[PDB]
Formats: structure tokens, sequence, C-alpha cells
RNA sequence: GGCUAAUCCCCCAUGUGGACCCGCCCCUUGGGGUGUGUCCAAAGGGCUUUGCCCGCUUCCGGAUGGGCCCGCGUCCCAUCAGCUAGUUGGUGGGGUAAUGGCCCACCAAGGCGACGACGGGUAGCCGGUCUGAGAGGAUGGCCGGCCACAGGGGCACUGAGACACGGGCCCCACUCCUCGGGAGGCAGCAGUUAGGAAUCUUCCGCAAUGGGCGCAAGCCUGACGGAGCGACGCCGCUUGGAGGAAGAAGCCCUUCGGGGUGUAAACUCCUGAACCCGGGACGAAACCCCCGACGAGGGGACUGACGGUACCGGGGUAAUAGCGCCGGCCAACUCCGUGCCAGCAGCCGCGGUAAUACGGAGGGCGCGAGCGUUACCCGGAUUCACUGGGCGUAAAGGGCGUGUAGGCGGCCUGGGGCGUCCCAUGUGAAAGACCACGGCUCAACCGUGGGGGAGCGUGGGAUACGCUCAGGCUAGACGGUGGGAGAGGGUGGUGGAAUUCCCGGAGUAGCGGUGAAAUGCGCAGAUACCGGGAGGAACGCCGAUGGCGAAGGCAGCCACCUGGUCCACCCGUGACGCUGAGGCGCGAAAGCGUGGGGAGCAAACCGGAUUAGAUACCCGGGUAGUCCACGCCCUAAACGAUGCGCGCUAGGUCUCUGGGUCUCCUGGGGGCCGAAGCUAACGCGUUAAGCGCGCCGCCUGGGGAGUACGGCCGCAAGGC
RNA sequence: UUCCCGGGCCUUGUACACACCGCCCGUCACGCCAUGGGAGCGGGCUCUACCCGAAGUCGCCGGGAGCCUACGGGCAGGCGCCGAGGGUAGGGCCCGUGACUGGGGCGAAGUCGUAACAAGGUAGCUGUACCGGAAGGUGCGGCUGGAU
RNA sequence: AAAUG
């Protein structure tokens, strides 16, 4: 498995499309800070840490709108969209300047700085770049 | 592609195959007609459409089109062309510039007369 | 390029 | 051949200093400073004249202009894949201002290249310019920065500096002047000529700015400052403005009633571009002279090419309009002429008698001293896709493996801080661009400030992610132990059925064959039947929608050698991985080489029918080949037309092979129908064509054409 | 109700849609265009070896011998290395051109058949091989993008 | 079996 943090988001976009209550991905420190930021600005009600067949896990925990009227009942998302930037195969790198605004501020995007893993908010704040980890909305 | 494939290989840059070769840069270019007759056009038309076969100064020689109605060309006129072709005669990608050199304006025309080389009537 | 008799040569 | 001056040349002297060898201290590449030996300077001219001014001389620092070296950046072709003897490095030396194979002698055998050397094509490069949402693309004319060249080449001299556009030498080509040769170098400013589609006046001035020389008046200045031609470009202005009929004539249409140009004109008043007349510049205050001191400072004067121009005043005439289009895209519609003719055309397409598409006309649309055409650049073109495309059937997955380079890579702890990120700092000239102000009546054009950024040097800082070193881990991976299924592969052996021929026996009038026939075979005894021999090739039932293999492909049965692979237990190694340009191997059939072998079958080939023909389809013969060994060829509808590894996203049913507790559960294969999702649709869907990451291969309209040329391969056919 | 002509409904194939009186393939004849090959011919660039070699710096000599002197020197002058180029010979790439020749494109109201698209009247397509005026045919093996 | 427009 090539790049675990793309297999986290997609991951969790899988599940959300069959409205998964859960569902766990192999644990890792930096997975977690990136999953700190998911929950804490609200693309999921939570984590946490698990274990399967003495393997440790993060189990996500999923979250959706109301349900809908109409012939096609199923909800709205909170995760309407998660994808990768940077990748093993090409590394993307923003300094403050060039750091994006995800769908005009209704969106995040996640990055990784010197200063830990913020938002596009929290990097321009504490004013640092780094590696454009992904963006959700 | 992959990323990868891109820093190797790159993506390759189309060019542009000049419809006018015989041009050879310029805008227009000076001639003498050698062969001056009538060729009759591809389906679905059917005409007796004036061309020159013309000699450049390129030391080329085109098959060029005769524009208007009738003309004052002959074998030794000496005659300027410009780019652009004709569609239903094959292999004349030229046109003869009327009003310049042994190509006369139109005799009678009244429409459109900076195309047909005929200077302003009474 | 020498046409049948012509002073223009091409 | 001889005379003579100097800031020309030489010697002696002098020595603040400097140069050089040597020793020593500081330093750290040849940077400073010492000590001793030795080596080096010079020029005088002016006025008013016991003094200041321009000159000279050695050294030290500054400043400005440079030389050399280095990092990274800089076009197309790999149908250019290998290149290199001063070549690469060492030693000593020559040379220069200086490093260097720059040059030399010698020594060693090195230097470069898929991160594209070598070779070929093309180009001066940058600020910038053009386009573009941007990313990008294209371009480098004018102005500024650098480089190169001065007819083509080599050379060096003088010199601070040149290997010197209007300096020198020599060779060449060319032209010129009238026997020995003397002569030339506009890619200065104009001009001629040739070429071309095309590209300006043999103009004015040093007044300004600016350069050389001069103590200084000033001289020189085709740099320049202006003027001339050219709508070449942008920008500004005009040919009028108010009034004027239910509306002249003329022309165009018409339902014959009328509708159109059109307030347009004519006509009225009002203005007053051009032109006349007068006044008339800014650009120009410095150098110079004067007092003080030839300084500080203050006061004098001089001078303007453009120019009697701009501009400011008095007068003052209604005073040029042209171009493209009017089928759709695309704004603008009607008569006539024409009759696939004449013609239009950017594309789709118009014209064959009623054409909004051709030619005129009326009318209309669109811009206007311009409008159009041609050429070229960017655009639209997310049609080379970084932003931002793709590959089952549209163009596109390599026939399949194996693997080199490279690209990528699980979990944890720490060291470094390389990528990455923040801050300071230097650089990023000027013009251009952007915002604001401002100057020519605005503008075009021009000033003054402001905003900067990428990128690179430097200093500090951060450490999540990528990197790297270091320590551990077991989920990837690979081993151990025990067990399985299978036409997986190689060698050898061997069994029956059938076809054919051959011998024997028995028997007779036909057999064969088709749509029907004929050719063919048959009293020389065929066919049909029995027995016996020979030989080749393929293995019925099992048999399946099955099984195995990476693909090609693999099927009677046996044994021997041998590959892949699944399961169980959870024992071992501790990320040892995924992919994979080249490379290597494998690769159906047909085909090729040399030997075998040859029953059936069968290209070619013969014959019989059919048919207009029948170089076919059908029938009777039949050779290569089909078989075996060895060596080649390297293709394919080599297909699932779907590259490989991994993670993730309902199930229902059938099946093959395992392990369990055996209803069933769990693995690994093979099918079908389907969740979500995909899809242009068809269809796909845990055997994805779904959602994602890695790497590779491939596509970029059809034909030409998988053709030609080159190159590699092959015996050839022919392959890449 | 098998056949012939016409028709109705359902389905299946299609490359037809001017709709099968549809479409369409190759040679052969004619004309035009471009390209390859070709005994060769003409040019451009370029490389190697050798011969000769100007000016010019550098080096040696400066003596049977000149001039200058500042003569342990200088200059002329003589030799030498390299050297623009010229010349001889042999190679490499590029361009142009060439009797003739090969197929290609377009043109068309020509000649021959009718291979393919409907089971296209022998299912088609394929790699290869052999043959044939031409499409094509046949062998071997493969594919379904075929059978209904 | 059986061609063409
Ligand atoms: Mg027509
Ligand atoms: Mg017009
Ligand atoms: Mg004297
Ligand atoms: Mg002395
Ligand atoms: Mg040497
Ligand atoms: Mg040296
Ligand atoms: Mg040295
Ligand atoms: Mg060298
Ligand atoms: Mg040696
Ligand atoms: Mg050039
Ligand atoms: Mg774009
Ligand atoms: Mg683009
Ligand atoms: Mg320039
Ligand atoms: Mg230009
Ligand atoms: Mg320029
Ligand atoms: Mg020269
Ligand atoms: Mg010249
Ligand atoms: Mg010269
Ligand atoms: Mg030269
Ligand atoms: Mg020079
Ligand atoms: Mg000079
Ligand atoms: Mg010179
Ligand atoms: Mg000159
Ligand atoms: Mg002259
Ligand atoms: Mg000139
Ligand atoms: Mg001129
Ligand atoms: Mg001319
Ligand atoms: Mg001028
Ligand atoms: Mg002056
Ligand atoms: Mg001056
Ligand atoms: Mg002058
Ligand atoms: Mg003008
Ligand atoms: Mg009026
Ligand atoms: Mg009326
Ligand atoms: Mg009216
Ligand atoms: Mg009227
Ligand atoms: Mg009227
Ligand atoms: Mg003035
Ligand atoms: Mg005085
Ligand atoms: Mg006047
Ligand atoms: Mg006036
Ligand atoms: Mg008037
Ligand atoms: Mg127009
Ligand atoms: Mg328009
Ligand atoms: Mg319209
Ligand atoms: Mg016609
Ligand atoms: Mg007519
Ligand atoms: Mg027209
Ligand atoms: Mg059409
Ligand atoms: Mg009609
Ligand atoms: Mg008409
Ligand atoms: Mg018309
Ligand atoms: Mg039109
Ligand atoms: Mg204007
Ligand atoms: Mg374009
Ligand atoms: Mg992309
Ligand atoms: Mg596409
Ligand atoms: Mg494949
Ligand atoms: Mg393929
Ligand atoms: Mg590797
Ligand atoms: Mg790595
Ligand atoms: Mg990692
Ligand atoms: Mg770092
Ligand atoms: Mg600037
Ligand atoms: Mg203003
Ligand atoms: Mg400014
Ligand atoms: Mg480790
Ligand atoms: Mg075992
Ligand atoms: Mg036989
Ligand atoms: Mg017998
Ligand atoms: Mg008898
Ligand atoms: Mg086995
Ligand atoms: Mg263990
Ligand atoms: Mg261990
Ligand atoms: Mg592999
Ligand atoms: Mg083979
Ligand atoms: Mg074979
Ligand atoms: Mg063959
Ligand atoms: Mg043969
Ligand atoms: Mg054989
Ligand atoms: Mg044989
Ligand atoms: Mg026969
Ligand atoms: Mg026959
Ligand atoms: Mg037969
Ligand atoms: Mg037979
Ligand atoms: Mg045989
Ligand atoms: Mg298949
Ligand atoms: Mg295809
Ligand atoms: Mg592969
Ligand atoms: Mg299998
Ligand atoms: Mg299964
Ligand atoms: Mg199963
Ligand atoms: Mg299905
Ligand atoms: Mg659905
Ligand atoms: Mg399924
Ligand atoms: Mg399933
Ligand atoms: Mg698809
Ligand atoms: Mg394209
Ligand atoms: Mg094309
Ligand atoms: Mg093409
Ligand atoms: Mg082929
Ligand atoms: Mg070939
Ligand atoms: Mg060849
Ligand atoms: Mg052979
Ligand atoms: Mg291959
Ligand atoms: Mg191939
Ligand atoms: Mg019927
Ligand atoms: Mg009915
Ligand atoms: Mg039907
Ligand atoms: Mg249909
Ligand atoms: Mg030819
Ligand atoms: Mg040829
Ligand atoms: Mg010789
Ligand atoms: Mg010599
Ligand atoms: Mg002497
Ligand atoms: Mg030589
Ligand atoms: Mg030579
Ligand atoms: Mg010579
Ligand atoms: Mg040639
Ligand atoms: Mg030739
Ligand atoms: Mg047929
Ligand atoms: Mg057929
Ligand atoms: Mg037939
Ligand atoms: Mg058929
Ligand atoms: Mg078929
Ligand atoms: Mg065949
Ligand atoms: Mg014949
Ligand atoms: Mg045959
Ligand atoms: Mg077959
Ligand atoms: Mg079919
Ligand atoms: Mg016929
Ligand atoms: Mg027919």
């Amino acid at each position: 498995l090539t790049d675990p943090i793309a297999d986290m988001l997609t991951r969790i976009r899988n599940a959300t499309r069959v409205y998964k209550e859960s569902t766990d991905v192999p644990a890792s420190r930096f997975k977690e800070e990136i999953l700190r930021i998911l929950a804490r600005e609200g693309f999921i009600k939570g984590y946490e840490r698990v274990d399967v067949d003495g393997k440790p896990y993060l189990r996500v925990y999923l979250k959706y709108g109301p349900r809908r009227q109409g012939p096609d009942p199923r909800p709205e998302q909170v995760i309407h969209h998660i994808r990768r930037i940077s990748k093993p195969g090409r590394r993307v790198y923003v300094g403050v300047k060039e750091i994006p605004r995800v769908r005009r501020g209704l969106g995040i995007a996640i990055l990784s700085t010197s200063k830990g893993v913020l938002t596009d908010r929290e990097a321009r704040k504490l004013g640092v770049g780094g590696e454009l980890i992904c963006e959700v909305w | 592609p992959t990323i990868n494939q891109l820093v190797r290989k790159g993506r390759e840059k189309v060019r542009k195959k000049s419809k006018v070769p015989a041009l050879k840069g310029a805008p227009f270019r000076r001639g003498v007609c050698t062969v001056v007759r009538t060729v009759t056009p591809k389906k679905p038309n059917s005409a007796l459409r004036k061309v020159a076969k013309v000699r450049l100064t390129s030391g080329y020689e085109v098959t060029a089109y005769i524009p208007g109605e009738g003309h004052n060309l002959q074998e030794h006129s000496v005659v300027l062309i410009r780019g652009g072709r004709v569609k239903d005669l094959p292999g004349v990608r030229y046109h003869i510039v009327r009003g310049v050199y042994d190509a006369a304006g139109v005799k009678d025309r009244k429409k459109s007369r900076s195309k047909y080389g005929t200077k302003k009537p009474k | 390029t020498v046409x049948p008799v012509x002073p223009y040569v091409x």
C-alpha cells in the first residue's frame, strides 16, 4: 500500500457514500492529526483508537444530513468532497501567500506544517505554509 | 500519463503546416502566366473556371485562380498573386490579385470593387 | 524557367 | 647625403616609496609586515612674475570601466549513440595584467555520454513585447543592458585599453586609375543599384544635451537637436449646426389603393475648417567678464537650427466620403438579368427559369480617412490536458514473462535539517507595466512619486510531511512444518478404436458420388464380408459452463525428472516491497535450413460438373505441408479488443478446489444476476469498466501507410 | 400453404435511409498532382593524410659580412616552428536533377466482373502460405466483431 | 444454383 493517507481519505469517501455508521482505518499518529481536524471542523462526529486481531486501527464515526423528501430519500453529506493534493508521485507545497481557499471559505484545506497539521484558516493565522495534504467540503 | 512520465517524455507541441507553401514567408508574390486555361470543378458543381499556371519569383510554379467575370490575362502576362484556395478546383491554392500588373480590373463592376480591383465609377 | 520569348525569366 | 628644438630618447645622481630573490612573524591559494643583498623615477611651459596656474615623476587608497573563474537557467532531430591525442590528469617550463592543456617537453592513462555526449538543423541572448482567466504559448523590430562582426580570411604593431568600421601587414574574390602595377572597402549619415510584395531627404543646425582636445576664447561632432517624404501605427479634428411637407422632383418596391429613400434635399436663419493681417515664443544660463581670491557669493553679457513656427489677437469662406457586408454562423431584404452558364466560396453550401447565396439596382446593416484582402503570432483549442483529456466497442494496454536503471513505498522512537515552511537582510539598473498626482487646450506622447513580486546570495528560526543516519516492531513481503488439486512443462515407454495399403479366403455387377450428375474405380473380379500383416497420425466415452499455465497454449495410459499454486498451524526472517525505459527468455499457425517420417488430410496443381465465364463454391485425383529431431522466423481477431501490485465500496445464485464444528462457516479459483457508483450508450459492477495511490506502455482527424528513406534483425519470406 | 406475386403482426441481422431498382470492391483505359526507385549527372557542407606556403609574433644565428653604439649590446640580415590559403588523394552527410520505373491521391456520365454490408446468396474477419485478368480463392491455425 | 442498376 503506497499511500496511507490517500487510503484513509478514500476509506472515508467510500464509507459515506453507502452511509456506513463508521469505518476503521489502520492507525497512525499522523492520520490522527488529520482526523483531528476532520472532527474539530465538523466533518465528523469523531474517532476513537481501537484494535482488530491485535491490530491498531482508528474507527471513524461518520456524519450526514437530514433524511430527504422526494423519490430519493438519501440524505446530503457532511463530507461532499475529500481528495488528495500532495501525493507521493507529485509532492505539493504552498507558501503562505499561495495557500488556497476551498469553495470560498465553505470548505477547508489541510496542510502539514512545521507548526503542525493545520487548516487553511489556521495556517494563514499562524503565518506558515507547507505540504498541502488535502481539501474537504 | 503519470506525472513521472511527463517529466521523462513531456507533452509534444503541435506544429502548424502552412497552407500556402509557395509563398515562402511573404504576403504576396510576383509571377508570370505560362498557361492560361479553364478547369472544370469537382462535384457537385459544373463550370468552366478561370485559372493560370503561373511561374513564381521564387522559381516555383503554382496553379492560380482568376476571379471576376472575364479577364485580360494571357500567356506571358505578369501577375501578382495572394493566398486562399478555391475549394472546387484542386491544386489551385492561390488567387490572382486583380488590378495589379497585367491583371486588369473587372470592367463594369459596381459592388465590392476593392476585391476585384475596379476604380470608382461615374 | 526560360519562356518562348519573354525578357521575363523565372 | 647633411643641420637642428622640445614635455622626444639615453646615462649619472637622488630615493617618500615600489619591484625582485632569500629568512623570519601575522595571515591562509600569489593577502600583509619585516631584515640583508640589488633594481628603478622624472619635464618642462606660462603670464602681471621672491608667487599662484596647467604640466612631469615614484608610491598608497578611493572611484569608474574591465579580464578571468564558478552554480543554476537557455531550440528541434536519437531515422545523430557512441565521442575524444592536447584528448584527461601530474611534472617542469613558456606566455599574460592574471588562473588555466592557453602554449611546450615529458610522464601517467585517462576525460564525456540515455540526466542525451558526438553529429545535424535553427537562432544573436536579456529587460521586455504580443496574446491569454490564468497556467501557458509565441516572439526579441524600435528604446535600454551584454555579446558578435566591419567585403571574405589570417596576423600582429602602437597602446591604460585594440588584435582596432572610416589604423597597419599579408592571401583571395571584385571593381577601378593610366605596363614599373599605385587604387578601393557606406552592416556611419543621405544617396545609387540589384533583389523584393515592400521599406524615407544626396534636408537644418551645433541653439540645446552629450563626447574629444584646450588655463582659456573656441574647433570638431550625419552622436545629436529639428526639419522632409510614407494613413505604416496609435491619438486628436473637420466636410457643418438649429429650422424645415402627413412629406418636391428622381429612382426603388406595389394588392395599383399605396409603401420606401426622407427632414434627407431644396429653402431659412446661426456658426465660421481653410485661408488672409498683426503681434510672436518657451526651449537659454552657463562657460566668459566684473567685485571678493580665477574659490564662497553677488552682479554683466552672449547666443535658437526648428522659425516668423507653435501659440495669442482682427478679420473670414458651408467648406472632401469612402470601404466592407446584408443565405446560416452574423447586424442588414426586396425587384430585374441569368438559367449547374456566367459566377460566389472561411466552413456547411449556392446557380438546372420565379436565386434574400451569381451580376446590377432600391433599400438595409457596420465602421469611417479610412474600410477591406492576403501573410504570420496567441486565442477560441480542456485539440499535448501542470492548471486541465484520455486507452472494452470511438485513436489508444506493450503477445507473455523475467529483470537493470529509474520512479514510488507499512508501523514506532529518537540524531541531523537536505527538500519543505517563516523572518530578517542583499540583489532583482533605467525604460515598459500597475495605482495616484501632474505637463502639452484633452489625447496619443511626456514628467514626479508610490506599490512591488518571483528568483538567487546571506543570517536566524521551525520540524508535521518527504529525505538521511541511527534503535526497535509485525499488519506488507518472504521462509519453516504438514497437507492438496490439476490436459502446467521435459524425456521415455506403451494401449485400443478407426482410416489406408498389402497377402489370403468367400462372393458378383456394380461401387462411389451429388441438387441432380459426371469425372473416377469396377468381370484384369471393385464394392459389401471374414482372417492375417504393415504403417502413420490423432486419442472416443469420461467431458463439463470443468481443470492447469504469465501468455502462446496444454487431453488414452504408465514411470522418471520438473514449474507454478491453494490450504492449514501461526513456528522462522524483520519492510527484505510495488512497478519496471533498455536487456534477456518464452511465444499458435503458416513459413525456412538439414536429416528423418509420410496412414489420413491437403495450399499449389490436374480433371468432372455448375455458370455468360467459374483461374471458385460441389465431385474424383494430388504435391509441399501437416508428424519427429535439431536450428531458424518472432507474426496474429497473440481478445477479456480491458497492463501490473495494493487498499476501499450490498448481496442473491451456480461451480471447482481446500480447512473447519459439515445446516453452514471460512480461504483460493471459475460463471451468471445485480447495491452504490461508472457509462455517449451498449454495458461494467469484490474476476470493476466503481472509489483511490504507485509505476510502466500507448492515443492525438480519415486516407496516404504500417508505405518510403535510414537503421537493426533474418537464409529467405519478411520482422521491429 | 412447399413454391411464385402481394400484404398483416412479432422478432433478428444491416456498412441500406435517393431506404435492395439500396450500397459497394479491385484490376484495366484516359487526364491531372505529388512521392519513392533509378545507369547517372550537378551543387552545398564536411572529415582524414600528405605537398607547397604569405604576412606575423616566438626561438636560434648574426658568421667569410653591413650599419649603430649607449660594443658582454642593438639593428639589418640568414635559418627554423606554427601559419591564411593553395594543391593532390580518399571518405561522410544534405540538396537539386535523370531515360525509365513503382505504387499513391484526385478527377470522372469509360471497360470487366460483384468480393464485402441482409445467412450478401461459400458466415466474416484474421496472421501466413500458395495461386489467380481483377476484385479475390484455397490451405493451416486463430477470433465472434457470426450464426438464428 | 442465378449477375447488374
Ligand atoms: Mg452545384
Ligand atoms: Mg464591396
Ligand atoms: Mg640641443
Ligand atoms: Mg637610477
Ligand atoms: Mg604536447
Ligand atoms: Mg603549468
Ligand atoms: Mg604555470
Ligand atoms: Mg587544449
Ligand atoms: Mg603517454
Ligand atoms: Mg542565423
Ligand atoms: Mg486555454
Ligand atoms: Mg493550451
Ligand atoms: Mg536591441
Ligand atoms: Mg520581425
Ligand atoms: Mg530590438
Ligand atoms: Mg575582417
Ligand atoms: Mg560589403
Ligand atoms: Mg580586410
Ligand atoms: Mg572576419
Ligand atoms: Mg573585436
Ligand atoms: Mg577602429
Ligand atoms: Mg584592421
Ligand atoms: Mg566604413
Ligand atoms: Mg568611396
Ligand atoms: Mg547608407
Ligand atoms: Mg535609400
Ligand atoms: Mg523590381
Ligand atoms: Mg528618419
Ligand atoms: Mg553642440
Ligand atoms: Mg557641450
Ligand atoms: Mg551635418
Ligand atoms: Mg497621419
Ligand atoms: Mg440638418
Ligand atoms: Mg402619406
Ligand atoms: Mg414618404
Ligand atoms: Mg417621392
Ligand atoms: Mg412618394
Ligand atoms: Mg529661450
Ligand atoms: Mg579682481
Ligand atoms: Mg504671420
Ligand atoms: Mg482667427
Ligand atoms: Mg451644403
Ligand atoms: Mg464587414
Ligand atoms: Mg459580426
Ligand atoms: Mg440577419
Ligand atoms: Mg451538376
Ligand atoms: Mg449568361
Ligand atoms: Mg459577394
Ligand atoms: Mg454536410
Ligand atoms: Mg427553382
Ligand atoms: Mg430570379
Ligand atoms: Mg444579391
Ligand atoms: Mg454571401
Ligand atoms: Mg481618426
Ligand atoms: Mg489556430
Ligand atoms: Mg493531467
Ligand atoms: Mg479525448
Ligand atoms: Mg494486454
Ligand atoms: Mg494491440
Ligand atoms: Mg530497484
Ligand atoms: Mg526511495
Ligand atoms: Mg514513508
Ligand atoms: Mg532543511
Ligand atoms: Mg525596472
Ligand atoms: Mg492633464
Ligand atoms: Mg515612473
Ligand atoms: Mg529499520
Ligand atoms: Mg510443503
Ligand atoms: Mg496415398
Ligand atoms: Mg482380396
Ligand atoms: Mg475373366
Ligand atoms: Mg507436479
Ligand atoms: Mg512469529
Ligand atoms: Mg526479532
Ligand atoms: Mg515485473
Ligand atoms: Mg513461433
Ligand atoms: Mg509450425
Ligand atoms: Mg515465411
Ligand atoms: Mg516455398
Ligand atoms: Mg521442413
Ligand atoms: Mg523432408
Ligand atoms: Mg479444375
Ligand atoms: Mg475447379
Ligand atoms: Mg477436391
Ligand atoms: Mg484425396
Ligand atoms: Mg502427400
Ligand atoms: Mg477469445
Ligand atoms: Mg479500434
Ligand atoms: Mg508488461
Ligand atoms: Mg486460472
Ligand atoms: Mg468467488
Ligand atoms: Mg467461490
Ligand atoms: Mg452483470
Ligand atoms: Mg441505480
Ligand atoms: Mg458479482
Ligand atoms: Mg461478489
Ligand atoms: Mg471507458
Ligand atoms: Mg489533434
Ligand atoms: Mg493529414
Ligand atoms: Mg494523418
Ligand atoms: Mg506487416
Ligand atoms: Mg517495413
Ligand atoms: Mg529499408
Ligand atoms: Mg529458405
Ligand atoms: Mg514485439
Ligand atoms: Mg507491434
Ligand atoms: Mg411474401
Ligand atoms: Mg392483424
Ligand atoms: Mg423484418
Ligand atoms: Mg436498426
Ligand atoms: Mg516519378
Ligand atoms: Mg525520384
Ligand atoms: Mg604529397
Ligand atoms: Mg609546413
Ligand atoms: Mg655584432
Ligand atoms: Mg595546414
Ligand atoms: Mg586545407
Ligand atoms: Mg595560396
Ligand atoms: Mg534526390
Ligand atoms: Mg540521385
Ligand atoms: Mg457478393
Ligand atoms: Mg467471401
Ligand atoms: Mg456466389
Ligand atoms: Mg459470402
Ligand atoms: Mg459475415
Ligand atoms: Mg487466409
Ligand atoms: Mg486471362
Ligand atoms: Mg485456387
Ligand atoms: Mg478456418
Ligand atoms: Mg453480425
Ligand atoms: Mg457493369
Ligand atoms: Mg444488386
